[PDB]
Formats: structure tokens, C-alpha cells, sequence
């Protein structure tokens, strides 16, 4: 008697006993129906896929806001970020030296972050000269401990001192290339592996002319002294004997570094030069560090690459994105455009908001260019989480961040308020 | 036995629900234990959906049903008395929800008969009801409120006063607060091939670029867009399609995550991807 | 521990398997109990993909490798001895696939240095072999059969010989026997963004609207249909896509439903509604 | 020293440990990998959605077997069917009186089935009249008994007897719609009750132009006098005193049943009668026996709209949907496209086939056009289960299909020779 309204109803209403239903809330958590409720309502949370240790500890949020200088917008009161002098390099001392994050951001720290040498001199196209090389060479002297174990090890693997040497100079050692290169009585390359690390042209046209010869009939010799001559040649991968056969065994990354060493083809750009290797070679797929060069290789068009990139690849962090965007955006490094920078600030400050970090949300809300859009987040975390941005904190975040004295008070009131009815 | 619509108080504190037994039950979830707090009994049908006024208003919290009456429930100290009571419309009533807080405490509700009550709250216990007949051909049930956008003087802004809303016909319409007085329809979006089951307004994230989803019989869940403010282009775009109906759909705040549910007694999650297409992020339960 | 790809025999009476040990094993099913019947042990690496010949040239299954080797067992009493096996690749053999069995026992085979051999039997143990090099730009994943279509005197008609193939690239190369006696592509199809996973030859219901689905890297399903009025106009159409890689793509016989294997462990099913798009029907575990 | 290659492979291959697979084998089952397999093989099957029991006994395929006469196409050996006295009737007997389909079988069985005299007379503008009203009469005679419940319970509930009245006339009971007339001292009515069941112009006009009279000043009249003299006018849903306003608790088919007794506006087509009711009312959502008259109603674009119709509603069954066209077809009764006819014939046929019940499908596809299709089948379905077509499903199908001598031959010798090796 009570069953034929529930169906008339049901009914009448297109109702199939197979309607569920879910419901986003406030907090951001969602209300799936599952039976395990006392009125059967699953109130499942938002997982924050944000994963790296050190965002859940005061120290970092706290500390890494001092890196910062806020103030007010123009349309209104609400804070953003005026100056912040944030590189890569602050956030390695939170990481540990063995995984691939200390890695990708030690690169980035050593690709982006700022040459800054010492002493003032007056000459400055030796200051532009230096900080060209420091760079070089911070950069060569990484991927050496990257390949040092790939290459160390690989030669104790040898009853062949010619290919020991060659194997030297892949580390970059010339000194121990050399030492090899006499003690076995093959000293003529001692000689050539001493002018290796410049650059002269006699040399250069006196191993090319030589190999050049070398391909009619008398091919008496070990593939090894060739491989090196070749490396005298200049171009070693683009060759007429070319290395680019070591991609066998070889990482990527070992013939890059070769590339970066004896791979020199005129003097200009590291940035263009990094950019010559990626062409003649394709890098590991899902590779962080290899996109990282990537973004570094392609100069001007930096952004735009970034764009493309992130269209076909999940290897880039939120987190880092952002931090990539925002260290390259005020150090002048890079091309980042507004509207492509707080389309990634929502990214972050979302996750971080899942995470119910509001602290953190809200402090990467302030690169927010968007007047307007700040505002309308910040008037809304506020007011939604102040007792959760009070007391214990650090007890002062807010106004750490310049957030408005009305706000604070006017959302404030409002819940002590709303608890005031519960009561 | 089932439950219908249920949400979430602001501040996340409370959890009003109701179902088929025409019970709207309001539970607490205090570290995540759901704790009930009292069976606001009151309609002669099942309760549809439920929504809560906006904490600057006390606590409000009203709920429709089938029994074609409206109920606004306020609470004084524990006091969870009826303040008012409405039954403008002659069919049940599929569904409510609130005005963005800053346009006053307006309530939009969606009757079955086809028409569209809209409460406003004066001074003390007193409610006009500025209604909307024949909205819809054959009824109503889905009513969303586009969200609250303000447009050198001492005025609180004149809003553009929107809120779309599908129903039996297969239409979405949207709807406007004309200057004079009275709201009229602005815009038809006839995308569906079937009852237009819910339509919700995702929330700007201060972004102009406005949006709006829909799901219906036919089992498609539309996001329709607006390029450009002013413009009255409504370009619909296909999330996915279904072989079962779609019951309801809402958007996750910051992200603007689609919660969608339909089809198997499962619930999918979706966001747009930095290609446009929209994505299924997983599966609930 | 983990296998790879498991076909059933024609006849559903066996099952051979193959995992990441280099163990080809093949089951038997009869009454829907698994019971092993043989490990034909051989590669130096993986098996990746296997094929069971037509019974009509007794009992073969061939299986490829990551050791760059091919391998086809013959079975005569009992004797699952190998009759003949085929290294022409350089790198990993990543599938292989079987001719209809009209255009006689042809095995294709799809490497990963970018190359596509032909394995076609002769009366005795001998093997002719012509090959395809530098087919796909990085190597070859898929490889499919299109099915054999019949094109007055006493003649078993030439056919035209097709088979499709995705790889490396992205590029899903179709192929063509051309009456000399060599393979020559026919037409390239770019609609993926990264690597393509599994080309599947949908198998012609006698109707002529030929099909072919793929799945890649990029995580999208194509169904590039095609009505060719003698030239190649292959237009594709977006089955669905996740957030994750899809792994294979295989058709259902009658009504041409598309199990989807990829994304989250889960598999998928799909059929075009009488709309055009395709819907998932069901998930599978 | 071994899970280096596999990381190595599994990373040099764009593997993830994701990695599933699944492939439908000649039998149609899918193979899944769950680790629910000795060897991780979860051979689950794929699911025929066809409920309708009767399809499992072999008496039902056998018996429907020689209501057929089949004969070999142009094109080759392969049987097609030539000849099927097949009608919804035929199906009435396997199901139950009581089901939805029993309903939409008996209804369509009623609106298509030919109606035939039982003797030889031929005048035929009197036999193609009888027959014209025999179908009347039958189907009014089955919604006056899908509308007994609902009406004769209605009336429990009446204290006015002329509301009983204008209910007995609904359920076309005129002969105890007569009696209470007279019983309750409301003769006149009891005479116009008897013109009703007649086509009388003087009637007709008396009560409308009666009717318009009784809108000037002269009220205390009961809404049931009113509503039974618009029962006279003719059309009564689109009047100057309409019934319109019924459908708020009668089932649209009470009133359908009203356009077919008293609504005989025009003497004409009743497909087209049908149809006119269509027109004032909206019908019920998701409803078979609903859509039935759609199909019945619109005529000529009967193919038009069966394909507009199954655009919208699953509520057609396919094993329906087939024997629909196919009894149509063979019958003249409607116009049906060969492209549309096999479109569902394969569908039928496959779910046969999901089911394994050949035999069936085997049948279902000689309704078959495309000689190429068939054939192209038949060889298919036959190579595969020869040994289930065989030795006990009644002995003998196969020669009962008019199927080829060699393919059987063939086929089966390919299979002894199959299990020949395996022994």
C-alpha cells in the first residue's frame, strides 16, 4: 500500500534503481553514496598526488618566505609578490643527495640559477667571458660524477691501454689520460690529448687530414686511436668516421658530455650548443633531466617549447613546473608569459590546497598577476580556513603575507559567529 | 533505505541529508564521524535536493520535494525550527539552491509542473516570491546559480543576476534579472536528446571564461562555454556519453574537476587536459 | 611471474602464453579447467606476442622474441618440436601476426629496428623471406592482417593482399603485396602524438566498410574507418582517451566490439551506438 | 644480476608495470590476465544480454524451423529464406500471460498480424471493410482489458452515478452504461448511449450545437452529462468542450481507447487514426508497448521511424526488433529497406552466437540479403562448431537448413583432422 508510490514515483519521475549520485563540497572533499555511512554518505577526500617530503614542515614555508618581498596590488590591498630572489639551488639543502629530484633540481640550479663571480673587474667582456665558462664547467664537472661509475667501472673491463685512454678523456681526465698514454709507450697521443682542450687549428686539420687517409687501404689500427683523433677532429659525431656508433653502450648522457667538451664547432652560445647535440640524438622518453635540457637548449623559444612539452609529457613535478616558471621569471632567465605562469600558480596552490596546507595555497597565490583572480582566491581561502591559519601555525602568517587587517577581522567574526549558533 | 541529495554545510562542519522516507537528517562530522543531530520530518513525499544558505544568514538550510512544498529550516540555539514554509507551485519540486551571498539570500527552485518560484528574504519573517511560469515544457528539474561577478560611488554593485537551468524539454535555459523586475529567458541551449537531468554553474575561479554542465537521459555530459564576456555564445563541447543515464554532476572548487554521476552506481572525476579534451582521472568506490 | 600476450587456438581447445621468463607455454581448456601441456623454452629474451596458425596447415604457433628471434612449433603426435625458426631482425621482434589462411600459411613480423619480414612456406621445410626495411622511423610494435576479401575460368583469385602496422614513429603504415612479388606502403595514417601501441584489423562482417583501430603512448583509441572508392581515404575518429597509455586493442568477431586493454589495469569494452559514437559497455575485473 | 634487463627492457620499451592486455578469441570469449589462471589467463565469456527463455529449448527453433521454405541463393549454394508464415501469434504460446511481453507481442500480433474472413465472400468492398473492423474491434477488445482494472476499481469509488455512467462508456460498455441510465431515472441518456455506438449526423449536431447552448448562463450541470454529450460530437479531445483534460489520472491508453470508439472524427485509415491521438498526447517515456503503436501509426515512414526510434530507446528488444521487420517483411504488411533488415539481422544473430546456441543463429542468418554475408558467415560459424552442430542437437539441422553438401564435408573433415594430431 505504501511500495506503489515509491514505484509510481520512481516511475513517473524516469527514476532507474540505479540512481547514485555525488556532490563536490566546500572543503573540496566529495559525498559518493556507498552504505558505509550512518545515513550513507561516503565522504571520501581529494587525493593531493602532490609528493615531496618537505612541503609538510613549517620550516621550509616559513624560511622560503623570507626569500620574498610582498606588497599590496594596484586595484586593491591584497598582496603579491613585489621581489623574490628564489633559485633552485634553496630548495636542495630540504632534499637528499641520492634521488633524481636532488639531481633535476641540482641541474636546473647549475643550468638556471645565476653565474655570480666574486671580485669586480673592470673589464667586462672578461666578466661575460668567465661566467660563459663557469657555467661550462659546472656543468661538464656534474655529468663527470653522473658518468663515473657508467665509465670508471666500464674500464676495468679492458687488456686494451688504447681504449683506456680514450676512456679517460670521456671523464673528462686529461691528466690520467695522458700518464696511461706514456706509461704504455704510446706517447704521441700524450702529445695531441695535450692540445685536445684547446682549440687550434693545426691540430685540428692535422687529425682530420690524417683520418681522411686513413680509409685508403692501410687500416693497420686499433679503433680506439682513431675514436681519439677523431675527437681531435672538432665535430666527433658529425664525422667522417664518426662516434655517434657509441650509442650502444654509451649513456646519452656520456656522448653529451663530449659533445659539450671536444664537441666545440665555432665560439657562441652553450644554451645553442647543448641545442646541436639533441638533434643528431633522441633522449630517453620520460626523462626529467633530459627535458630539462631541452628547456634550457631552446633559448627565446623557452616557453613555447614548455607549452609543447607538458601537452605530451606527466614528467614534470606541479610543484616544480611552478617553481620553474617563478625562479626563471624573476631573474630575468628566462621568456614567461602571465597568462601561461598563474595557469600553473592554480596548479600548485590547488594541490597544496587538497593537501589542507593553506599556508603554503595561499603564500603561491600571491604570484598570481591577475588582480582580480587574487583577490577572488584569497577572499575565499581566508574566509573559509581561518581557524586553520591562526593561533599555532607560527602565529602570524597572514600577516606575514601583507593579507588585508578587514579580512582577517571580517572573516574571523564570521565564524566565531557561525560557531557562536552551534554552541 | 536511499538516500537522494546530501550536502555539506560551509565550513564544513555539518551534513544535511535526505531520502525517499521524506526525513531531511542533519549529521555532524567532527574528525570524520558522522554524528546525526536531528530528523527534521515535514513532507507528505520523498525529499529531492537540499542546499544551505550561506553562513552570513545564521544557519539556513532548506529542502524541496515531491510533496510540492519548499522548506527553510533556521536554527536559534539549537533551535532547528521552521521559519518559513512555500508551496507556490503545484507539482513537486526536483530542485533548489542559493544565490551567490553577496545578491541577499534569494532561493531558486524548480517545480515539476514546468514553472520557477524564487524567494527573496525581506527584514523579518517575510519572503516575496517573484515566480516564473512555463519555464519548461514539461517541468523542471536541475536550477544552478552563475556565479556572483561584479561589474566610483558609495554602491554595493548591480549584478548581472544569472542562473541557467534544465528540465523535462531538453532545453537549458539560461535566465536574467531584468533591470525593471522580473527575470526572462536569455537563452535556449537545446543540446540534449532527452530530459536534461542537472545543470551546474562551475564556479570562476575569478576566470571570465564562464562554464556549464549538463547530463541527461541520453547519457552525454556537455561543458557548454562562453568565449568571452558579452557575447551570448553558448558552445557546447561532448564530454563522453554513456550507454545509462547521468544523475548528477558538480564541479570540484579549484580545479574545476566534473563529479560525474550516472550510469553504473559509479562516479567519475574528470579535468579538462591542457589539450582541451576532457579526461577521466578515476573511478570512486 | 607477469605474461605478456595469450592466444586461444582455433577450435577454442588450447591456450598458448608466453611471460618475460622465455617461456612459451601452452594450456589446454577443456571444460574451462587450464591444464599446461608443453614449455617450449628458446629465447634468449621475453616473448612478447604469439600466434596460432590455421589448423588447415596441421598445428602451428609461432612465437617472437626480444632475442631478435622468431620461432614456429609444429606439433606432429605429440611432438611439439620447433620445424623452423628465423632471426632476419637486428633488434627485438615486438609481433607477429598470420595471414588469412587463403593466401597460404604467411607470417608477418614487425622488429623494433624498424624493419617487417615475411615468412612464407614453401613444400618442405623451407622458408622464403622477403623483408621491408626501415618500415617505421624508431622501430615496430603492431602488426595486423587485413582480412582476406575475394576480388569465370579455374583460378583461386589473387588477392589484394593488405596488412597494417603501427610503430615508433606514430605512424600507422598500411601495406600492399604488388603483383611483382614485394610489400610497398600503400598510405601512412599520423593521427597519434606518440607511439603507437596495437593496429587491430577489425574482420569484416562480409560488409565492406573496412575498419582498423590503434591505441598509443598519448593514450587515445582510433577507428579510422574507411569507404574506399579506390583511393585511400582513411578518416579517423576519436574512441576515447586516458590519462594513461593503452597496451592492445583487440575485435570482438560479430558485432566488432573493441576490448580496450590499458590505463588502469582495467579493460574495457566498446561498441559504436547506432549514433555513431562509440560507448564503453562494460569494465572487465 | 638478472632484473637489470628486466628494468633495462621494461624501461628501454616504454613499459610501465601497468602493462594488461586482453584479446576475444574465435569463440568469442575474452581473454583477460587476473592471476586467477595457472597462467594468469582469466578466459571470463562474453555476456548475451538476450533474456527471454523460450530461446533455449530446442522445440522452438525446431517447430519455428518448418513455419520456413528455404532455398539457395543466386549466387551460390548457401540457403536464404524464400518463404516464412512467420507471425507475432506464433511467439504468444512460449511466453506468459501475465508479462509486459506477452503484451507487446499480443499487441503487435493484433495491429500487424493479417485478419482474415472465414468464409468465401467477395464483395470486396465488404470483406476489405470487415476486415477493417475486425482489427478494430480486437484491438479496442484488448485495451478494454488493459484498462479493466484501472476503470472498474475506479468506479468503486463513486457516489454520482452519471460519473458511473461516462465510466461504463469508457470501458465500451454500453449495455450496463445503458441499464444504470435508465435505473437511476436518467433516461435520455440511454437513448443517446444507444446512437453512440452509430454514425448519425442529426445525433452529432444535437449534441454540439446543444453543448455550445450550455456555455450561456446555464450552470448546475454535471461535468458528466457534459463530458458524455461531447462523446456524441465526434471528436471529443479537440472540442468546444474537450476531454483534453483527462489525462491528468487516466492512463493515456484510456483515452486512446476513447479516439478509437467515439473518436471517429473522419471515417478513415486506422493507422492514421492511431495517429491522430498521437498528436493531442504525449506518451509514456521508456514504454514498449508505447513505441508499438508509434510504429503502427506512422505508416509509410514505418522504416523511417523504426530508425528514429531506435536512435532513443532500448526499450525495443533485439531478438523484437528482428522478428518485427522480418514478420513485416514477409507479410507486405510494411516497407522495409534490405540495408536495414540485415543491419538487424546481424544484431540478432550475434547474440545467438554470444549465447552459443548456433542453431539459432545459423537460421537467423539466412535472413540474410547479401549472398556475399551470408555465405561469408554461414562458412564462418559452421568451420568453427561442427561438432556441436552435430550427432544430438536433434540430429540433423544443417540438412533442415538447406545448407551445402561440400561445406559440411569440408569443415568436419577439417576438424577430425584438427583433433587427429591432438590424440
Amino acid at each position: 500500500d505504501e511500495i506503489d508510490n515509491a514505484k509510481l514515483i520512481m516511475k513517473e519521475r524516469r527514476f532507474t534503481a540505479s540512481y547514485t549520485f555525488a556532490k563536490f563540497s566546500t572543503g573540496s572533499m566529495l559525498l559518493t553514496k556507498d552504505i558505509v555511512g550512518k545515513s550513507g554518505v561516503s565522504i571520501k577526500r581529494l587525493p593531493t598526488e602532490l609528493q615531496r617530503k618537505f612541503l609538510f614542515d613549517d620550516v621550509y614555508l616559513d624560511k622560503e618566505i623570507e626569500k620574498v618581498t610582498i606588497e599590496a596590488r594596484k586595484s586593491n590591498p591584497y598582496p603579491q609578490i613585489s621581489e623574490s630572489s628564489l633559485l633552485f639551488k634553496d630548495a636542495l639543502d630540504y632534499m637528499e643527495k641520492t634521488s633524481s629530484d636532488y639531481n633535476l633540481w641540482k641541474l636546473s640550479s647549475i643550468l638556471f640559477d645565476p653565474v655570480s663571480y666574486p671580485y669586480k673587474t673592470d673589464n667586462d667582456q672578461v666578466k661575460m667571458a668567465l661566467l660563459k665558462k663557469e657555467r661550462h664547467c659546472r656543468l661538464t664537472s656534474w655529468i663527470v660524477s653522473q658518468i663515473g661509475p657508467e665509465i670508471e667501472e666500464k674500464i676495468r673491463n679492458s687488456s686494451n691501454e688504447i681504449e683506456q685512454i680514450f676512456l679517460y678523456l670521456l671523464l673528462n681526465d686529461v691528466v690520467r689520460a695522458s700518464k696511461l698514454a706514456i706509461e704504455s709507450k704510446n706517447g704521441h697521443l700524450s702529445v695531441l690529448i695535450s692540445y685536445l682542450g684547446s682549440n687550434d687549428p693545426r691540430i685540428r686539420d692535422l687529425a682530420e687530414l690524417q683520418l681522411q687517409k686513413w680509409s685508403t687501404g692501410g687500416c693497420s689500427i686499433d679503433k680506439n686511436i682513431s675514436k681519439i683523433y677523431k675527437l681531435l677532429s672538432g665535430s666527433p659525431f658529425e664525422g667522417l668516421f664518426s662516434l655517434k656508433e657509441l650509442e650502444s653502450e654509451f649513456s646519452w648522457l656520456c656522448l653529451l658530455n663530449l659533445t659539450l667538451c671536444y664537441g666545440q664547432i665555432d665560439e657562441y652560445s652553450l644554451e645553442s650548443l647543448v641545442q646541436s647535440h639533441l638533434d643528431k640524438f633522441s633522449l630517453p622518453y620520460d626523462d626529467p633531466i633530459g627535458v630539462i635540457f631541452q628547456l634550457y637548449a631552446a633559448n627565446e623559444n623557452t616557453e613555447k617549447l614548455y607549452k609543447e612539452v607538458r601537452q605530451r609529457t606527466n614528467a614534470l613535478d606541479v610543484q616544480f613546473c611552478w617553481y620553474l616558471i617563478q625562479t626563471l621569471r624573476f631573474n630575468g632567465t628566462r621568456v614567461f608569459s602571465k597568462e601561461t605562469s598563474d595557469e600553473a600558480t592554480f596548479a600548485f596552490a590547488a594541490q597544496l590546497e587538497f593537501a589542507q596546507l593553506h599556508g603554503h595555497s595561499l603564500f603561491v597565490s600571491c604570484f598570481l598577476n591577475d588582480d582580480k583572480a587574487a583577490e577572488d582566491t584569497i577572499k575565499r581561502l581566508v574566509m573559509r580556513e581561518i581557524t586553520l591559519l591562526r593561533a599555532s601555525t607560527n602565529d602570524h602568517i597572514l600577516n606575514r603575507l601583507k593579507i588585508p587587517s578587514q579580512l582577517i577581522f571580517n572573516a574571523q567574526a564570521l565564524k566565531d559567529r557561525y560557531e557562536g549558533n552551534y554552541l | 533505505d536511499m538516500i537522494h541529495d546530501a550536502q555539506m554545510d560551509y565550513y564544513g562542519t555539518r551534513l544535511a541529508t535526505c531520502s525517499s522516507d521524506r526525513s531531511v537528517k542533519i549529521f555532524d562530522v567532527r574528525n570524520g564521524g558522522q554524528i546525526l543531530i536531528a530528523d527534521l520530518r515535514g513532507h507528505e513525499g520523498p525529499v529531492w535536493q537540499v542546499a544551505w544558505a550561506h553562513p552570513m544568514y545564521g544557519n539556513i538550510l532548506a529542502s524541496c520535494s515531491y510533496d510540492r512544498k519548499v522548506i527553510i529550516w533556521r536554527e536559534e540555539n539549537g533551535t532547528w525550527e521552521k521559519s518559513h514554509e512555500h508551496a507556490g507551485h503545484d507539482s513537486s519540486v526536483n530542485s533548489v539552491c542559493w544565490a551567490p551571498h553577496d545578491y541577499g539570500l534569494i532561493l531558486a527552485c524548480g517545480s515539476s509542473d514546468g514553472a520557477i518560484s524564487l524567494l527573496t528574504y525581506t527584514g523579518e519573517g517575510q519572503w516575496e516570491v517573484k515566480k516564473i511560469n512555463n519555464a519548461h515544457t514539461i517541468g523542471c528539474n536541475a536550477v544552478s546559480w552563475a556565479p556572483a561577478v561584479v561589474p566610483p560611488s558609495g554602491q554595493k554593485p548591480n549584478y548581472i543576476k544569472r542562473f541557467a537551468s534544465g528540465g523535462c524539454d531538453n532545453l537549458i535555459k539560461l535566465w536574467k534579472e531584468e533591470e525593471d523586475g522580473q527575470w526572462k529567458e536569455e537563452q535556449k541551449l537545446e543540446a540534449h536528446s532527452d530530459w536534461v537531468r542537472d545543470v551546474a554553474w562551475a564556479p570562476s575561479i575569478g576566470l571570465p571564461t564562464s562554464t556549464i554542465a549538463s547530463c541527461s537521459q541520453d547519457g552525454r555530459v556537455f561543458i557548454w562555454t562562453c568565449d568571452d564576456a558579452s557575447s551570448n555564445t553558448w558552445s557546447p563541447k561532448l564530454l563522453h556519453k554513456f550507454n545509462d543515464v547521468v544523475w548528477h554532476v558538480s564541479w570540484s572548487i579549484t580545479a574545476n574537476i566534473l563529479a560525474v554521476s550516472g550510469g553504473d552506481n559509479k562516479v567519475t572525476l574528470w579535468k579538462e587536459s591542457v589539450d582541451g579534451q576532457w579526461v577521466c582521472i578515476s573511478d570512486v568506490n
